[PDB]
């Protein structure tokens, strides 16, 4: 920049004018297979939408998410690349994470029935049977009524939905635990659906 | 709440009025880690303030910062391990640190820990040789040979005795015929578990063998000097 | 400016020469058939003539609107041929030799860098809207097929789509197509 | 009355359709169509592109001016009526209106001249009416 | 080239706190909480509370002049559950978005080896 | 009832108030706006609010040493600048880097804003264009001064760190001539007399005197 | 002829998964084979002007 100062009138003085970040997240074996199954679908997203260089360690079980200094655009996108591999990892369906991805305000909120009450053995089987529900109805029913995904780990309940869907969905699942029968629960859900519908 | 409806109580009677400044009447102070390490300075932290060099030097030896290897050392394998490190002499903006403790991180206990294999803990108390009473907890888990087909690998309890009693002799042999910095240095590249897993070798197949954690319990006398030599004086400029 | 002190530093020759245009305006011509084209062709040796008949305009001057003129020979167009352009826009008119009139200085021009130059100006009054169709979008604004007059009178040019607005009694243009 | 009769990868949901009942209680496309619109017509405005050479005067406005010229406008009242409906209706709308107000006035005068023709009566009246709608 | 907090985000289950720390924790630097960002109390413990309350506490870290933090998240732990909610998820991504450069992210979350009674009662505690 | 409120003056924000050379004029943030208020004996009064936003706090401002253009900078990371005389915001620019030092010269020609990054950038105030960016040590930016005569062509400025370091630049020139590591601690004020010499307050309890010169004489006085 | 040639011939896809390796990413940075119903230099109407026999039925 070449370079003088120029004095004007009441001689004042004028002249003329002149980050990458990374995350790691790891993955358990019984969804290490899928992951590497429908791998294909994954990156894609990663890549494309976002901008975001990916990696699989496979040799540490881990999925590497780091952001390149210029290609990138938007600050959050590393956040929410990882927040949608952690959900997949704990076990949500492929486009249900894709949709974590596309929106910003959904949410996975978990926990556990020795966390509600305890329960030992045999009590636990038949207390996580009554959330299923015979061939997975209760638990469509309650994913359909509130517009949230649950998945039942083998303790652990994970629900992806949005805030106030998700406390809705732990609260029917919490009477659930305690002991409601699914049809008292379905009547519940039927009614709250309704007046979700109307609002 | 702030809201207009959430109705005072006893509570809100005499304020006191933000003129304090505190992040101005307040002052840096750099750290600085052991000479085992690669990287040896970690950040800063702050001091309430120098008017007592009494508050400066007590905060500052009171100060224990909590790192992990990965950013100790640089190699980002060191993720899982971190470590605490205490500062207690300071001198000229720039604290000196020694080794106080290690853990691992949560996630990765979780993450060793499966469902179709046995969980052995060792917990031995000892002292090296410059009289740190020290503990140490080691875990390992009984992996399965290349040929497996039994769906688990359970060890029995005389297999999981054994591996106790030879993991607590490794451990105290190891660590009373150190000394603490020569506790670091064996301590940072696995080389303990390494030993633990070359001796269990014919017991039972192990596998994931680590130091789980290190407890300080009792410290000698304190040794500036000791100090001085493990991190591996000075004049003014004549103000007027 | 950055850098304050001052230093000298496809080229896009229609840009250049629609800014050319922007400066000569008005003393504009357009080439007649036919003694220009390749008609005149003949017969001489290692020196061909090419009669130069090129009618200058500009309404400001009707009276040396539409007059017959002849290049001037120092120009490198000296009686050249095959020449593509139409409309060649001068820097200032003389009468010489043979009681003949020659033009300074040219730059070759078409019909629609004309256009833009003399919309930006004053010269072209247009013509009603013109089968084509011509769409309304406010009763003020309006979209239009339009052949303009570039004119003791002037030619025209090619039709051009225009989005031209109502203000103040007049559809004023706002920009080309 | 004759006018025939006829996505985005990242979403932007809001507080109240997504569970945000929290922004929603501190709560806190016209444009579009209207530039779409304006893509249209540049459309249409560059699909027909005939560059065939037309005269900048059309034959109607021509023949007024001469008829003003000469204060008679037989020729002009002719024509008109010899116009199609549809064409009469845009011309006459397609008139100018300037300061000098030069084309109404001589439009003005040769209805005048047609009623004192008396002849086309109703169509110089409903001439009128249209020019006064 | 930087300097780095920790910052704490204890994500319990009707409240959210964000409270930035030095490395050892002592020196407090700013601490905000749900409610007080959002003037209500169903929504004291929501993930636009806790998404302005992160806000908030990016600008003053920003005036001590910490670029980075580490970040240990947190839930209620002990006999009641154990794992942050939305309202650490939304802080969380509220800070990364706000431009801070996010070092080491932990879960520190106290999970009893052998918890005493939980408050419920024999019949369960919700509902 | 009738009412009549008094609404506070300097409230909230951790923004210095500033004044120009008279007493009549004086700006001061609350939390989102900004008041300017005539001082005048017996006749002090109100000019204007400006309210641009409730939500981001201004987070410093100046007020250039003649009654004519206000600068301010918010945590939005953007400068406005604001004509007084037509009461009305002029320009605005991003500055990239959340900004606590501003410095307005004695003529009310240029303004240097320094951040927390560590660049600190001076802007021509008449024409919304910033003349150079100076990259700057690394801490962040403790306090800023000018020197220059009204009608000279020499201007001088000094920024002072965090640390204990101050770099004096110059403007027609624009090098680091010279770089002075003193203070311990943060520099909180800065200023320039005619002969060179030097002030700088280190905030630990120092205050320095440079005897200096454009050429390489930099001692300690 | 064209069409059926490549239809009947042998496949040849790529199973390569971008990521294992390392960062498959924006800025910057495993194959098999499938018999497929008849290779392309035993079909019976190679050598044939104007025939198209369709191996597959």
């Amino acid at each position: 920049e070449s370079k003088t100062v120029v004095v004007d009138d009441q001689g004042k003085p004028r002249f003329t004018s002149a980050k990458f970040e990374s995350r790691k997240i790891m993955v358990p074996p019984h969804r290490m297979t899928p992951l590497r199954n429908s791998w294909t679908k994954i990156y894609p997203p990663l890549v494309e939408h976002l901008k975001l260089q990916v990696r699989m360690n496979l040799k540490t079980k881990s999925v590497e998410l780091r952001t390149n200094p210029k290609f990138t655009t938007d600050p959050g996108a590393l956040q929410k690349g990882a927040d949608f591999i952690k959900a997949f990892t704990l076990g949500f369906d492929l486009d249900d994470s894709i949709a974590l991805l596309r929106l910003d305000d959904l949410y996975i909120e978990t926990f556990e029935v020795k966390d509600v009450k305890t329960l030992t053995g045999d009590h636990l089987s038949r207390a996580i049977g009554r959330i299923a529900g015979k061939d997975g109805k209760t638990k469509f029913a309650i994913e359909n009524a509130t517009r949230t995904r649950i998945v039942l780990a083998d303790s652990k309940i994970h629900i992806l939905g949005g805030f106030t869907h998700i406390r809705m969905a732990r609260e029917s699942v919490v009477s659930l635990i305690l002991g409601s029968p699914p049809g008292k629960v379905y009547g519940n859900l039927r009614t709250v659906a309704s007046r979700l519908k109307e609002r | 709440a702030v809201g207009k409806n959430k109705r005072l109580s006893k509570g809100k009677k005499g304020q006191k009025k933000r003129v304090v400044d505190p992040f101005t009447r307040k002052e840096w102070f750099d750290i600085k880690a052991p000479s085992t390490f690669e990287n040896r300075n970690v950040g800063k932290t702050l001091v309430n303030k120098s008017t007592g060099l009494k508050s400066a030097s007590d905060a500052l030896k009171g100060r224990v910062v909590e790192v992990c290897l990965a950013d100790l050392q640089g190699s980002e394998d060191h993720s899982f391990r971190k470590i605490k490190l205490r500062v207690d002499e300071v001198q000229g903006k720039n604290l000196l640190t020694n080794f106080h403790g290690m853990d691992f991180t949560t996630d990765k206990l979780r993450s060793m820990v499966r469902k179709w294999q046995t969980l052995i803990e060792a917990n031995v108390t000892v002292k090296t040789s410059d009289d740190y009473v020290l503990r140490i907890f080691a875990i390992a888990f009984t992996r399965k040979q290349a040929n497996q087909v039994k769906r688990h690998s359970y060890a029995q309890s005389s297999h999981i005795r054994a591996i106790r009693k030879v993991i607590s002799e490794i451990l105290t042999k190891e660590v009373q015929g150190s000394t603490l910095a020569q506790l670091t240095s064996k301590l940072i590249p696995e080389v303990i578990n390494k030993e633990i897993e070359n001796a269990t070798k014919d017991i039972f197949p192990l596998q994931n063998i680590h130091v789980r954690k290190v407890k300080l319990l009792k410290q000698p006398k304190f040794d500036v000097g000791a100090l001085m030599a493990l991190h591996g004086e000075e004049k003014g400029k004549k103000v007027t | 400016n950055i850098a304050v002190v001052i230093r000298n530093e496809v080229i896009q020759i229609k840009l250049l020469k629609q800014m050319i245009c922007a400066g000569f305006v008005d003393h504009v011509a357009v080439r007649a058939d036919v003694l220009f084209p390749d008609d005149a062709k003949i017969t001489n040796r290692t020196s061909i003539i090419n009669i130069p008949y090129i009618p200058v305009l500009a309404t400001r001057t009707p009276n040396i609107e539409d007059c017959f003129v002849y290049i001037h020979p120092t120009s490198i167009l000296n009686n050249l041929g095959e020449m593509p352009p139409k409309y060649m826009l001068y820097y200032s008119l003389h009468l010489g030799g043979n009681n003949k009139t020659r033009m300074n200085t040219l730059c070759d021009i078409a019909s629609t860098p004309l256009a833009n130059i003399a919309r930006k100006g004053l010269l072209l009054t247009y013509s009603k809207p013109l089968g084509l169709k011509t769409v309304n979008l406010s009763p003020t604004e309006r979209y239009c097929y339009v052949v303009p007059r570039f004119g003791k009178i002037g030619w025209d040019l090619n039709p051009i789509a225009v989005h031209q607005k109502k203000q103040k009694g007049q559809w004023t243009v706002i920009k080309f197509i | 009355r004759s006018k025939p009769k006829e996505l985005p990868f990242f979403l932007q949901l809001s507080g109240e359709k997504v569970g945000d009942e929290a922004s929603v209680r501190e709560g806190i496309h016209r444009r579009d169509q209207e530039a779409q619109k304006k893509l249209d017509a540049e459309e249409q405005m560059n699909k027909f592109k005939v560059t065939g050479r037309l005269g900048f005067e059309s034959h109607f406005t021509k023949q007024l001016r001469e008829g003003s010229q000469s204060k008679d406008y037989s020729s002009l009242l002719a024509t008109l009526i010899n116009f199609s409906p549809a064409a009469v209706d845009l011309e006459i709308r397609s008139l100018n209106s300037f300061e000098p107000f030069d084309e109404i006035v001589w439009f003005i005068d040769a209805l005048t001249q047609g009623l004192k023709s008396n002849k086309n009566f109703e169509l110089y009246e409903t001439f009128m009416s249209l020019l006064f709608k | 080239s930087q300097v780095f907090g920790v910052a704490r985000i204890y994500a319990s289950f009707n409240d959210t706190f964000v409270h930035v720390t030095d490395l050892s924790g002592k020196e407090t630097i700013a601490r905000v909480t749900g409610g007080m960002k959002v003037k209500a109390d169903r929504d004291e413990s929501s993930p636009y509370a806790a998404m302005l309350a992160a806000q908030d506490v990016a600008a003053k870290c920003k005036e001590v002049g910490i670029t980075a933090v580490h970040v240990k998240i947190r839930a209620t732990g002990g006999t009641r559950t154990k794992t942050p909610g939305p309202g650490g998820q939304a802080a969380l991504r509220a800070l990364a978005r706000s431009g801070l450069r996010i070092g080491r992210i932990e879960d520190v979350t106290p999970v009893p080896s052998d918890s005493t009674r939980k408050k419920g009662g024999r019949r369960g505690r919700r509902l | 009832y009738k009412g009549i409120s008094l609404n506070p003056i300097y409230a909230g924000s951790s923004a210095v108030a500033t004044v120009s050379e008279n007493g009549k004029i004086l700006a001061t943030p609350v939390l989102d706006e900004i008041n300017i208020i005539d001082l005048t004996p017996g006749s002090r009064k109100i000019l204007h609010k400006i309210s641009n936003e409730d939500e981001q706090e201004i987070t410093a401002l100046k007020l250039t040493p003649d009654g004519q253009y206000l600068t301010y900078v918010s945590q939005a990371q953007l400068l406005k600048i604001f004509h007084l005389k037509t009461g009305k915001v002029v320009r605005s620019m991003k500055i990239s880097s959340p900004s606590y030092i501003l410095d307005a010269d004695s003529t009310s020609t240029l303004l240097a804003v320094g951040g927390t990054d560590g660049s600190i950038i001076v802007v021509d105030i008449e024409n919304g264009y910033i003349t150079h960016s100076f990259k700057g040590h690394g801490g962040t930016i403790s306090s800023l001064k000018f020197y220059g005569q009204l009608n000279s062509k020499i201007w001088l400025l000094a920024s002072g760190d965090t640390n204990g370091m101050v770099k004096v630049w110059d403007l027609v020139k624009r090098k680091c001539l010279h770089t002075l590591q003193e203070h311990t601690s943060a520099v909180r004020g800065l200023d320039i007399i005619e002969v060179l010499n030097l002030l700088s307050g280190g905030r630990d309890d120092i205050i320095n005197l440079w005897d200096f010169n454009m050429k390489k004489k930099c001692k300690l006085l | 002829k064209k069409r059926v040639i490549d239809d009947e011939d042998d496949k040849e896809v790529d199973t390569t998964l971008p990521g294992w390796g390392e960062w498959a990413g924006a800025g910057s940075k495993f194959i098999k084979k499938v018999k497929g119903v008849v290779n392309k230099d035993k079909r019976r109407d190679k050598n044939l002007q104007n025939v198209i026999i369709n191996e597959k039925v």
